[PDB]
């Protein structure tokens, strides 16, 4: 499908809200597996299981290995931009 | 299982 920018809004005491399968390491882009019921990825309305998650505040996740995605997303904080695809 | 690890985030 067409690239899309979303935007997220996440509290300091909050998780994404997301599961993430895939990695690099797989030879999968990072995935989007599930998007957790009133966490912030179901609220922003724009994130959904399937989407592979292309960048995020600019940090390019599309040759990251599976555990660096973790460390990179998990750091971000407040008001998030993701780059995502469905495919 | 998934097919690859998955983490909650």
């Amino acid at each position: 499908g067409p690239i899309r920018k979303v935007l997220l809004l996440k509290e300091d005491h909050e998780g994404l809200g997301i599961s993430i399968t895939g990695g690099k390491e797989h030879g999968v882009p990072i995935l989007i597996s599930e998007i957790h019921p009133g966490q912030p990825a179901d609220r922003c309305g724009g994130l959904h299981v399937g989407d592979a998650i292309l960048a995020v505040n600019g940090v390019n996740l599309r040759d990251t290995k599976h555990k660096e995605a973790v460390t990179i997303l998990s750091q971000q904080r407040g008001e998030i931009e993701f780059e995502v695809v469905y495919v | 299982n998934s097919r690859y690890p998955t983490s909650i985030i």
